[PDB]
């Protein structure tokens, strides 16, 4: 993460899909190195089906030669997240900021 | 003709920080020995960190373990920072077993008699699931300098065990050394120098023995100059 | 196999045997100059700073 | 060639009808195998590891 | 605001300090600049270019 | 560049520096005066040279 | 965890007063750890004897002129520092320079004492002009641990007690079979002739071991 930054670090990191952003806000049910489960808040939850938003993270897989693309969870178990939070950094992102 | 020094006060703060005084030094010898000791301390000091780790289910550092939020090479990176001091053994193998929704610290390793853990709070990995099982063999050995894992697979001669995660080993117990030379007054002797070496360790090696071995090395290298 | 002895042999063939070095836009004749080779570790070419 | 056939009769090696074309790791690069995929043309029997 | 952040951290305003050659142990004349600069690795890695 | 800065720094002189005015038998004792911290690299100084 | 010690200490020497000693292989960092800490002993803290103070016959001051000598008084002092004296069993000696005539006064023109040995009898002290022109003085050499200026003297000539006239060490790479990088140390040294370079290095590092005697396990 750049100690010397400009502010756009989030906007660049978030808008390219290399990270994993919260569909809906809630609390984390389970945090693996593999996946992440967010128990949806009722206000953001749809009437039928109920459900929980589950994000399966990308793990060590090949890019367009020869580099790698692997995501890491950046929330700890039982942590409140809101809509638009970063659930998992990607390559060259730390806590949702562009770290090239 | 020439006055020779000795180590006086060795004031210790944290287990990781220390300040060693060297008191009967001549003019120019504060800095002559201070640097040439800082140079030895940082580079060539014996210590032990972890060399190889076998994880139960994992086949290689680029896997995932259900129930752990750390990637395997993030867990291997946690072990590289495991500060162990072992006594009469040159290489020892530890066993780590822990399950439940708890962070697995360095106190959770099975304790051998010859083995001492310096940071029991040190984090190895976390466990997210309820009944999420983890067990590993961690192989520590004493070593000098910085030995990468890349240079370890030349001898090899059947290290085939597909689940033996080789890790990089940074064996130096010295983290940082500074030496400040200030004047010393010892009753009569117009001007002498007090040499203060200040050093940070990983806890494995104590300061006094480090300096002793630092200057021991120095005497041995000059043996090729005592004659030709 | 890169046996240890081939390295000591490589120094033998290398000694009085100059090599040519050439940089991209070869403008004048100095763009190719011959040097005596020094066996170095790593994948980089080491270039004398005055040339 | 003549001489190569004399070499075949001395050390008695059944000269192969087949040539070595294995995929081998490029020289200089080194790492860990982390995936194998096998795509077999429809009709060929899926081999053991496949 | 940059010099004022350095004061808050107990660091010199000049952003320069006195440095020592770890080889001879002797000090460096003049104060050199030290500080933290974000630095990238560009994918022109030599073991590709060689 | 890196080198001409070095020589320009050597072959330079400041008004009042450590060693100002002493007389040295030869260039050898002049390097001895500098590497011992006694004479400054730039101080007006008469030296016997051949 | 036993350490690397060097081998083949080839000693290429130009003249008895100059030498260049190469010694490989060293562990990494040991070129500068041993090279620097030895140059520091040689240059600054080395026992020796040179000219410390001289009383002049015709004049009591360094900023005067002497009838019969074409060298300024402070130019003769530069010659005295470059007088290479080795003294045997004496801690303080005083010599006598009796010489007149239309000749340059060398160091052979000094009285030859039993405990005093002059390294350069050819060495030029000063010149003498026409006629006889009388000059004779007593010159006192002193022991020291390094180089003591006249500025630091409070109760005069600069005193170069260390026999080193110049020391430099160059560290180049060394290869030991499958040992990518080691240090090959090249030491080059000039003496004033009193002690020869080879024995100077030996006594240089012995001093260093003595300081470490309170530390060797
Ligand atoms: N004689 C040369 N001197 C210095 N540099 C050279 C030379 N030749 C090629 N390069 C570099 O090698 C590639 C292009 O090689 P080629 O033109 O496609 O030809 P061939 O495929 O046969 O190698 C570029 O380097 P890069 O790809 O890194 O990008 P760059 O041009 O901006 O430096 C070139 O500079």
């Amino acid at each position: 993460k750049p100690l010397v930054g400009t502010g756009m670090e989030r906007a660049v990191a978030v808008d390219s899909g290399v990270t994993a952003v919260a569909k809906r806000g809630g609390v984390v049910q389970y945090v693996d190195a593999s996946r992440i489960v967010i128990k949806v808040n009722e206000d953001e939850m749809y009437p039928g089906e109920a459900g929980i938003d589950i994000y399966n993270l990308t793990k060590y897989t090949r890019s367009n030669q020869n580099t790698c693309i692997n995501q890491m969870p950046c929330v700890s178990l039982g942590e409140p997240v809101e809509r638009g939070d970063v659930l998992a950094d990607g390559p060259s992102t730390d806590l949702g900021e562009l770290a090239l | 003709e020439f006055l020779k020094p000795r180590l006086v006060d060795i004031e210790q703060v944290s287990s990781t920080h220390a300040k060693v005084t060297l008191e009967p030094l001549e003019r120019g010898f504060g800095h002559t020995l201070g640097n040439a000791l800082r140079r030895i301390l940082l580079s060539s000091m014996p210590g032990c960190a972890v060399t190889e780790v076998e994880i139960d289910g994992v086949l290689h550092e680029y896997s995932t373990k259900e129930g752990v939020q750390e990637d395997i090479l993030e867990i291997l990176l946690n072990l590289k920072g495991l500060a162990v001091r072992v006594q009469g053994k040159d290489e020892v193998i530890l066993t780590l077993n822990k399950s439940g929704i708890g962070p697995v610290t360095a106190a959770d390793i099975t304790h051998d008699g010859d083995v001492e853990i310096v940071k029991p709070q040190h984090v190895i990995c976390h466990l997210t699931d309820e009944n999420a099982s983890i067990s590993m063999r961690i192989k520590v050995q004493r070593g000098r300098g910085y030995v990468p894992a890349s240079t370890r697979i030349h001898s090899e001669e059947d290290e085939r065990p597909i689940g033996r995660l080789l890790v990089d080993a940074c064996y130096s117990p010295v983290e940082r050394i500074a030496y400040n030379v200030e004047a010393a007054r010892v009753e009569q002797r117009t001007d002498l120098d007090k040499l203060v070496i200040e050093m940070e360790t990983n806890g494995t090696i104590d300061p006094e023995e480090a300096i002793r071995r630092a200057a021991t090395i120095l005497a041995e290298q000059l043996e090729a100059f005592v004659d030709l | 196999r890169e046996e240890a002895v081939v390295w000591d042999i490589l120094d033998e063939v290398i000694r009085e045997h100059p090599v040519l070095l050439n940089r991209a836009p070869t403008l004048h004749r100095l763009g190719i100059q011959a040097f005596e080779p020094v066996l170095i570790e790593g994948k980089a070419i080491q270039l004398h700073p005055l040339v | 060639t003549p001489e190569e056939k004399l070499l075949r009769a001395i050390f008695g090696e059944k000269a192969s009808d087949v040539k070595d074309s294995s995929l081998r790791v490029p020289n200089g690069v080194s790492g860990t195998v982390i995936d194998v995929q096998v795509f077999t043309r429809d009709g060929v029997e899926k081999d053991k590891r496949a | 605001e940059i010099k004022e952040l350095l004061k808050l951290g107990d660091l010199p305003t000049s952003g320069q300090i006195r440095l020592y050659d770890g080889r001879t142990g002797e000090q460096f004349e003049r104060p050199v600049t030290v500080g933290y600069m974000y630095m990238l690795k560009l994918n022109h890695l030599v073991d590709d270019k060689m | 560049q890196d080198v001409v800065l070095g020589l320009y720094y050597m072959t330079r002189d400041c008004v009042n520096a450590k060693g100002e005015g002493m007389v040295l038998t030869g260039p050898k004792e002049a390097e001895r005066l500098y590497r011992s911290g006694l004479a400054s690299l730039h101080a007006r100084v008469k030296v016997r040279i051949t």
